[PDB]
């Protein structure tokens, strides 16, 4: 039970974390993976 | 109609020209605008601002 309350807190954290948009330089390959499909194809 | 084939030539110069201002303009939008406005994507207020 201590450590379901750990687990069942950590995951609601994690959530709480991806509400916000961040970008990050990992984009670029994946913008290029929409030139890939939408254009180019 | 001289003068208006060279406003023509005058309005291909200028937007040789502008190339500078934008140069200068991108570099302050890099090193603070978008980054100031949570990362996007393109920016209106900057492109508002060269024009």
């Amino acid at each position: 039970v201590k450590h379901t309350a750990k687990a069942e807190n950590m995951i609601q954290l994690q959530f709480r974390m991806e509400q916000m948009v961040f970008c990050q330089d990992q984009i670029y390959s994946v913008v290029l993976k929409k030139v890939r499909e939408e254009i180019f194809n | 109609r001289e003068d208006f084939k060279n406003w023509v030539g005058i309005l291909a110069t200028n937007t040789q020209k502008v190339k500078n201002i934008i140069h200068e303009e991108v570099e302050k939008y890099e090193k603070q605008y978008r980054g100031k406005e949570l990362l996007g994507f393109v920016n209106y207020k900057t492109f508002e601002i060269i024009v």
